[PDB]
């Protein structure tokens, strides 16, 4: 019983808060506006069954934009290898990673 | 209660159910359930006796717990999908939480433990609202989230609902507890076929609402709340015993009555999907429901229990109660089986 | 994902299991229920500020308003229970066994 | 950061004054002074719940100085006057059904 | 407890008896812990010692049913040399029924449990043979 | 008095916003070169660190798209000292 | 996936505008009037390419034009400009309304010696048009091939063959 | 250490929930929920939700917990092994979670969680002369018309409901 | 209607002032000539950057410079 009254009458009751790519106040984009727009324009009209298999790549990019799990995993790997090399004495941090380089602008 | 305030509160109950039905946003779904609960609490406390306060407190606790689990499922959906569309859920944990929350809002087993208490505690009209109108909004959400519902979970809930609603009414003499265990068993029937064909879910929902509305309207028209007070109906208005006979033989799933239609179409759509053991156990467990229905029919219509002498004064008075749609609901709950392919209007 | 999300979810489960295990009082149950609401508020707010999704900034206020009206309704039920029985003990709410 | 330092300073000064107010009159060892449910009002609960619901309506009303900056001023002005009107309708219904009585 | 059923069913019938016996014992012990958890949930025991006594009693009862079921079925599959045969689980189900009659200290409950649990274990064996689905995946 | 003064304050707000508009291209160019400087530094240090790791691709983007993704806070300030981390990541929130 | 392609450090070297925010705020309106065209070419390239790596030459032209702007300020009107941005720099919110006489001095000397007119209220917030020579980006989101939709329905709706076909119901 | 401030406040948040969920009394349960609301407000304030954290202090702790303590005073007398045992059980489970996620920088309770501080997931841009969260809450009136209608109607109905059910007639 | 109005202004002046102030607040912005300028000031406040258009060849209403004559103007706001 999804009585779609909003499309039958042509009223916008709650479509506006539904997604991040909708019309925002003062044209503020979200942090994953482009990824969500790509996944929505992929999955539009094709149905959920075809969207589970044919829009997997855009949805994985968008989920990894939202949660940043692969990004934080990669940063964990880089930082753990860095601290391991400081522990072994095979590495020293450069002066642009120590705070003694008078930042750009 | 003030009749204007009663009408405004009933419109708020209906409005909360409509807001769950029509909205495309999860926050509006949760708002609709909040509005529904908040407005149905005074309908349960209409008479202001301690059993209604106890029933309304237990109803509040269960529906509040369910609404918080529902908003948690919505929040994990916003985590793993970044959006609010009322459709499939993008996480099996959010699907489990929302299926639990909607099973609590229905009162399906093992979250059934509020339904006979709250149904016995409140009057027959508020019990009618609780057992018919309140089943519309969670079944609408389950109709909307069925591409993500775990099959094992919903079938476990369905068979546990059918078995517990079968064994519950076998020990009962109070009519509201019998109708509540009947509700648990029939919601098990409805959600057992949800992931196979939800049109048959809507068919079972409509036929169950008609039959339950018929039985609560007969109970209000006779002012009987126990089995033993229902027994004196043959000496007061003998047509009512015929109506409760045909309606209880309908609700047991006996052909040629139209209460056979939902469970037969459910078996018809579950054997298509190569499930044979599960509709067999469902159909065999429905005999418990039919057994306590037959207990009621023996006590009411097929035999004549002894009455008292003060019934002779009630012989001199007609029923002044507004028996709203009771012949219509009676004819629809019994003689609708030749019109069985009308179920395509729910497609 | 983010580490704080684990803690807010675990706080929700703590107040869940506290709400799902009564000791004596009904007020303790309503406090666990509003702790569940508090964890929902925090977790929704951290998602919405985390994603810079502007329009859903009004969502946690609507959550707060509806569930605090729900809290007022539960406190009114508790008041009626305590006026009936003298205490807010949940073992006095036992007349619906028969 | 400066706020957290200020909050901790205010809490520390408060706790220090509480420690002085409890322990400094315990220096002068005095004599040992050995010589030797509540009634419920519904009106207290109704003024508390009326406060709570009007505070929720205030929680709806608080972004109005930010809402006046919008480009949809007909809708904003309508919903602003509508929320303050529903707060007044809540107050009128609280009046006429004897809710504001004996704590008026 | 799905992997308990996985490490039960994957082993061929009448090959490794102690492992099948411990797998069915673990399945029965888990089911007895579930029954004990609901029994101490809905019904309050009079103390902690009576509660853990009821818990251990139901757990050991269902574990003994599972143990004697798997043991009797594997020994019957060894002495009959018919591994894909439901009469082996019929004898195992009647052995578990006599076990439940020994634990509940009553003979007629044991005979009824023999009959109904033996037919139930036979039905489970035939469902393993022909591939009967109880939670059937939706296909049409 | 409030009518005249709030109309003058709106005119002053529009003047300040036009100063912001006129400055935003220079600040956007500085911000672009800022984040590209920091990412090139992080990439060269990833190359000189992640050599002992078997099967590490330096600069492998975790997104399947080849579109420019906005750099995250940990992508820029992950290898830097905690003082600069706090000054970038809570500096505006903790400012007075 | 693919290796991210960053520019070198030599692709990022440019002579910086090493002045404070109050210095930039003081000559902001003359910067918007005089440095219009390369700034708008850059912001059009920045909103169309959606990639700062595709905008480095436009940003370098922005930086060159800003440096020439402040050198053209410094040779003619350095002391009224210093008098003006010091008074802008005093205030915490850096109000323009607090410093109208130093603004009048700076705008007077700038109009008399450099011919620059400070823009009116409304002018810098106009949406202008930009004549570029670079091609329009054909796919700035790098969107791949879209999935083909499901086939629509067509044909006149004939009646159901022998009714409902529900076990024995002939209609 | 100071980069982990939202994590420290979230651990204080979980410790406070284990505190009042042990339920020694609704009085101290209300106090524990007040302290928990304060530190969760600090969690909200450290992502940039200044208005929403002041909505915690002004609405949640400002009205609703006041009404809870008001009703606890009025419907309960003025003030164990199970309470303290479940408290130390929850504290030991939460500190074991802290120890695991700080020794491995990775954990899986139900989902996988990073072990670094949550400063990593912030944006590297600005919002200009506005707050995004403030303008999204200002959008309640311009864009959120139906939401205001249903919320104001639910509050009006809530006033009606409490005046009906507390009347006792 | 004037006897009842004097009666309620004699008995309850607080409520009469309340309904009068609320009535002015309801009906008066539809009758004010300055309600249009509220909209005109709110939409002409530049919160974002005026992202320019690619000059295709036929856009005569869009200027090429801020000091060009064509485009939206705020002389009405300077004057009022
Ligand atoms: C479409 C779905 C419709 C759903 C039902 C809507 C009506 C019921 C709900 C509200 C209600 O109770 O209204 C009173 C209700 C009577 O119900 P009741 O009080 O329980 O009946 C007891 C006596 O009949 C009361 O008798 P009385 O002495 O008070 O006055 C006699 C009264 C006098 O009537 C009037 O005065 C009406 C004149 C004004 C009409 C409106 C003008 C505006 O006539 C009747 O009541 C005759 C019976 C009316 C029909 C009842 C059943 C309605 C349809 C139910 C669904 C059928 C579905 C079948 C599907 C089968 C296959 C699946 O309806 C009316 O009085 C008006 C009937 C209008 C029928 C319209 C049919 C086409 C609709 C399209
Ligand atoms: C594989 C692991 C995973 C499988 C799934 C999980 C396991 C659950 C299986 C299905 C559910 C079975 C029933 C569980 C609860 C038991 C009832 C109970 O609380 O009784 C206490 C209590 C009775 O106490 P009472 O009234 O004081 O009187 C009894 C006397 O005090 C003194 O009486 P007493 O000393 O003689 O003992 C009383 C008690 C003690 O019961 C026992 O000692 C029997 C223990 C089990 C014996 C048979 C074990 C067989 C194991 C399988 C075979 C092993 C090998 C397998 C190889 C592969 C297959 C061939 O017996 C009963 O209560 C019998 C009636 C209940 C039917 C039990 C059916 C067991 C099926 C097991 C399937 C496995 O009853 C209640 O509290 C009734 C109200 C609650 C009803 C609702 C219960 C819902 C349970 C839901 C479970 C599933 C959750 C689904 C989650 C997903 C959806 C949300
Ligand atoms: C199932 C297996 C039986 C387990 C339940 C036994 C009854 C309850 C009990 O233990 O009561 C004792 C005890 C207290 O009862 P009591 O005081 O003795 O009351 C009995 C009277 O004293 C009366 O004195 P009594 O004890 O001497 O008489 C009792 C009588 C003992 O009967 C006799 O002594 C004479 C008759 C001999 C035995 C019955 C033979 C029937 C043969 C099968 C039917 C014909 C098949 C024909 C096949 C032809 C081709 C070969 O046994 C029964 O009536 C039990 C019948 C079977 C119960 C389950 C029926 C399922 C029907 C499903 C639809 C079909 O109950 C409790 O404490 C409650 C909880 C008990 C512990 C849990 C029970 C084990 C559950 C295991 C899991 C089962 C899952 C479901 C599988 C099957 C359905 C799919
Ligand atoms: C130019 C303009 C003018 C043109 C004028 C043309 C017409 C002139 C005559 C005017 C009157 C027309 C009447 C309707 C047309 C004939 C329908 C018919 O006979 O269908 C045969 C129909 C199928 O047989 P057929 O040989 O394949 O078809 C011959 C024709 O081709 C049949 O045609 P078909 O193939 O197109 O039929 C379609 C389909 C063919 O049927 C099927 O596909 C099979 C499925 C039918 C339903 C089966 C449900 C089974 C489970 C529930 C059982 C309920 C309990 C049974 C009764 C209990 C007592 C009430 O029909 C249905 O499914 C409709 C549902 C059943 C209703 C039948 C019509 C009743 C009208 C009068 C109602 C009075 C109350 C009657 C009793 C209530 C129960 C029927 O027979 C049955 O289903 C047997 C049941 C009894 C039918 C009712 C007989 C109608 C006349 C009754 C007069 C006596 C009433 C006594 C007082 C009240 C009772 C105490
Ligand atoms: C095997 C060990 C099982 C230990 C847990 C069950 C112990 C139990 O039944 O405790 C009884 C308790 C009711 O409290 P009670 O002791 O009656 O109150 C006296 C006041 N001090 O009951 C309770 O506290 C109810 C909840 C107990 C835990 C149930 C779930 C875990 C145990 C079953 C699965 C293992
Ligand atoms: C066998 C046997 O000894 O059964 C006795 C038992 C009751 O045991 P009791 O003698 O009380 O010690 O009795 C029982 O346990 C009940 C009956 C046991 C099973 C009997 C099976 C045959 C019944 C007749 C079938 C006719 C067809
Ligand atoms: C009266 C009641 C009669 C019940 C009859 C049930 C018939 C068995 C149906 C389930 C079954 O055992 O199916 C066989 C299946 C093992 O075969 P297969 O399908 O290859 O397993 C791989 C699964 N991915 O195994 C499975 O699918 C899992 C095993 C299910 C075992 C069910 C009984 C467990 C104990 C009672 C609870
Ligand atoms: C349409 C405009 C907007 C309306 C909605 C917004 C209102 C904003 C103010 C909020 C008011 C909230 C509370 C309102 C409650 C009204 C009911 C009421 O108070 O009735 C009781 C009162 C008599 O008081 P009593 O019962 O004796 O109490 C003892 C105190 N001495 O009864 C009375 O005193 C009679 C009160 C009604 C008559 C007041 C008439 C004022 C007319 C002013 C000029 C016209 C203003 C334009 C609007 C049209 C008004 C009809």
């Amino acid at each position: 019983p999804f009585f779609d009254v909003q499309k039958k009458l042509g009223v916008d009751l709650d479509h506006w808060m539904t997604i991040q790519s909708a019309e925002q106040p003062h044209r503020i984009p979200a942090r994953c506006h482009a990824f969500e727009k790509e996944w929505i324009e992929c999955a539009h009209g094709i149905g959920s069954i075809r969207a589970e298999k044919e829009c997997k790549i855009e949805f994985e990019d968008f989920r990894e934009c939202l949660l940043r799990q692969k990004t934080m995993k990669r940063l964990n790997a880089i930082k753990r290898q860095r601290d391991k090399l400081i522990k072994e004495g095979k590495y020293t941090p450069p002066p642009h990673h120590s705070g003694q380089e008078d930042l750009r602008p | 209660m003030n009749p204007i305030i009663l009408i405004i509160i009933l419109m708020t109950v209906m409005l909360g159910t409509i807001i769950v039905m029509i909205s495309t946003h999860w926050l509006l779904i949760w708002i609709g359930f909040e509005m529904n609960m908040l407005a149905i609490i005074p309908i349960m406390m209409k008479k202001h006796n301690p059993r209604a306060t106890e029933a309304s407190t237990k109803y509040f606790l269960t529906q509040s717990t369910a609404s918080m689990l529902l908003m948690m499922a919505i929040i994990i959906n916003l985590m793993f999908s970044g959006q609010w569309t009322v459709m499939k859920l993008f996480n099996p944990m959010a699907s489990m939480l929302m299926t639990m929350a909607l099973a609590m809002k229905l009162g399906m087993a093992p979250f059934h433990f509020w339904v006979p208490e709250v149904t016995q505690g409140i009057p027959l009209s508020s019990g009618l609202i609780l057992l018919t109108w309140q089943k519309l909004a969670p079944m609408s959400v389950l109709y909307q989230i069925l591409p993500s519902i775990n099959l094992d979970l919903i079938l476990t809930l369905s068979i546990l609902s059918i078995t517990i609603g079968g064994w519950g009414g076998l020990n009962q003499t109070q009519l509201r507890k019998i109708m509540a265990y009947s509700s648990i068993a029939h919601m098990g029937w409805m959600t057992a076929v949800l992931l196979y064909n939800p049109t048959m879910t809507l068919l079972n929902l409509i036929i169950y609402i008609i039959m339950t509305s018929t039985m609560f309207t007969l109970f209000m028209a006779n002012s009987t709340t126990t089995t033993l007070s229902l027994s004196h109906t043959w000496n007061k208005a003998p047509i009512m015993t015929i109506l409760v006979l045909i309606t209880l033989l309908s609700m047991g799933g006996l052909p040629p009555l139209s209460g056979f239609m939902p469970k037969w179409m459910i078996i018809q759509e579950m054997t298509k999907n190569d499930s044979i053991i599960l509709p067999t156990l469902m159909a065999i467990t429905a005999l418990l429901n039919l057994y306590f229905y037959m207990r009621l029919t023996y006590s009411t219509a097929l035999t004549m229990f002894p009455s008292t002498n003060n019934m002779k004064m009630k012989w001199q008075f007609p029923t002044t109660k507004r028996m709203t749609l009771l012949p219509t609901m009676t004819v629809l709950s019994t003689m609708l089986l030749p019109l069985t392919p009308i179920l395509s209007i729910l497609e | 994902m983010s580490l704080v999300y684990m803690n807010i979810m675990m706080a929700f489960t703590v107040s869940l299991t506290g709400l799902l295990m009564y000791r004596s009082h009904l007020m303790s149950s309503l406090l666990c229920l509003e702790g569940m609401m508090l964890s929902l508020f925090i977790l929704a707010t951290l998602m919405i500020l985390n994603s810079h999704f502007t329009l859903a900034s009004m969502m946690p206020i609507i959550l707060l308003v509806f569930a605090a009206c729900e809290a007022a309704l539960g406190l009114s039920l508790l008041v009626m229970v305590s006026n009936t029985y003298g205490t807010d003990y949940v073992q006095n709410l036992n007349l619906l066994q028969c | 950061m400066n706020l957290m330092i200020t909050l901790l300073t205010n809490f520390t000064l408060a706790t220090l004054l509480v420690t002085i107010a409890f322990w400094l009159p315990q220096l002068n060892v005095y004599s040992e002074k050995t010589s030797p449910r509540l009634p419920f009002s519904m009106k207290f609960f109704l003024v508390a719940i009326t406060f709570l619901l009007f505070d929720l309506e205030i929680a709806l009303l608080l972004p109005l100085p930010w809402a006046s900056q919008t480009t949809n001023l007909n809708t904003m002005l309508t919903m602003a006057l509508l929320l303050i009107f529903l707060l007044a309708v809540s107050l009128a219904y609280e009046w006429t059904q004897k809710g504001l009585e004996w704590t008026e | 407890a799905k992997t308990l059923l996985h490490q039960y069913w994957d082993i061929p019938e009448g090959t490794e008896c102690h492992r099948k016996t411990y797998a069915a014992t673990s399945i029965g012990g888990a089911s007895g812990l579930v029954v004990s958890a609901y029994s101490v949930a809905l019904k309050t025991p009079t103390s902690f010692l009576e509660g853990v006594a009821r818990t251990g009693r139901y757990t050991f009862t269902a574990a003994a049913i599972g143990a004697i079921f798997g043991l009797t079925s594997c020994i019957s599959a060894q002495v009959r040399e018919k591994p894909d045969d439901p009469l082996n689980y019929l004898i195992g189900g009647c052995a578990g029924g006599l076990t439940l009659g020994a634990r509940t200290r009553s003979y007629g409950i044991g005979a009824a449990a023999c009959a109904y649990m033996g037919l139930t274990a036979a039905l489970v064996k035939m469902g393993q043979l022909e591939g009967w689905k109880v939670f059937a995946e939706p296909k049409v | 008095s409030m009518m005249r003064w709030n109309r003058e304050r709106r005119r002053l707000q529009i003047e300040d916003f036009e100063a912001r508009i006129a400055l935003m291209p220079l600040l956007q160019a500085e911000k672009d070169r800022r984040v590209l400087q920091m990412l090139r530094e992080n990439l060269e240090e990833e190359a000189t660190i992640m050599k002992d790791v078997p099967g590490w691709k330096v600069g492998e983007s975790v997104f399947h798209t080849t579109r420019w993704v906005t750099p995250m806070m940990g992508e820029l300030y992950g290898l830097r000292t905690g003082e600069e981390i706090l000054s970038s990541t809570y500096g505006f929130i903790w400012y007075t | 996936p693919g290796i991210v392609e960053l520019p070198s450090l030599e692709d990022l070297k440019v002579q910086e505008v090493k002045v404070s925010s109050s210095v930039l705020k003081a000559a902001a309106h003359h910067y918007g009037a005089q440095c219009d065209k390369p700034n708008k070419e850059f912001m059009l390239c920045r909103w169309e390419e959606k990639d700062p790596r595709r905008c480095l030459e436009e940003g370098k032209l922005v930086n060159q034009c800003a440096l020439e702007f402040f050198r053209q300020i410094k040779r003619h009107c350095a002391e009224p400009f210093t008098e003006y941005w010091t008074c802008i720099d005093y205030s915490g919110l850096q109000l323009f309304r607090r410093c109208r006489k130093e603004q009048a001095q700076f705008d007077k000397c700038v109009l008399d010696k450099l011919g620059w007119v400070r823009p009116d209220l409304g002018e810098l917030s106009k949406v202008t048009k930009v004549k570029t020579d670079r091609p329009l980006p054909e796919n700035p989101y790098h969107s791949r091939a879209r999935p083909e939709p499901n086939p629509e329905v067509e044909g006149d709706l004939k009646p159901a063959r022998h009714g409902s076909r529900l076990f024995f119901w002939t209609m | 250490m100071m980069t982990y401030i939202v994590f420290i406040l979230s651990i204080i948040f979980v410790m406070g929930f284990v505190g009042f969920s042990s339920k020694p009394s609704p009085i101290y349960g209300g106090l524990g929920l007040i302290v928990s609301g304060g530190v969760g407000c600090g969690i909200v304030l450290n992502f940039g939700g200044s208005f929403l954290g002041l909505m915690v202090f002004l609405i949640y702790l400002g009205g609703m917990m006041v009404v809870f303590g008001y009703t606890t005073a009025m419907a309960t007398e003025q003030y164990n092994k199970v309470v303290l045992g479940t408290f130390i059980t929850g504290l030991l489970m939460e500190f074991l979670m802290v120890y695991y996620v700080l020794k491995d920088k990775e954990v899986e309770i139900v989902f996988k969680f990073n072990g670094m501080g949550d400063w990593v997931i912030y944006d590297t841009g600005d919002s200009g002369f506005f707050s995004e969260e403030a303008m999204g809450i200002a959008a309640l009136y311009s864009y959120g018309t139906w939401l205001v209608i249903v919320t104001g109607w639910s509050l009006l109905i809530g006033v009606v409901v409490i005046m009906e059910i507390t009347r006792g007639n | 209607v004037a006897a009842f109005l004097k009666n309620v202004w004699a008995k309850e002046p607080v409520l009469v002032a309340s309904f009068a102030i609320a009535g002015l607040a309801v009906i008066l912005p539809t009758l004010s000539p300055y309600t249009k300028y509220s909209l005109m000031i709110n939409r002409a406040t530049p919160y974002n950057y005026p992202v320019p258009l690619r000059d295709d060849g036929n856009m005569p209403d869009v200027p090429s410079h801020p000091q060009d004559p064509q485009g939206p103007s705020l002389e009405w706001l300077k004057r009022l």
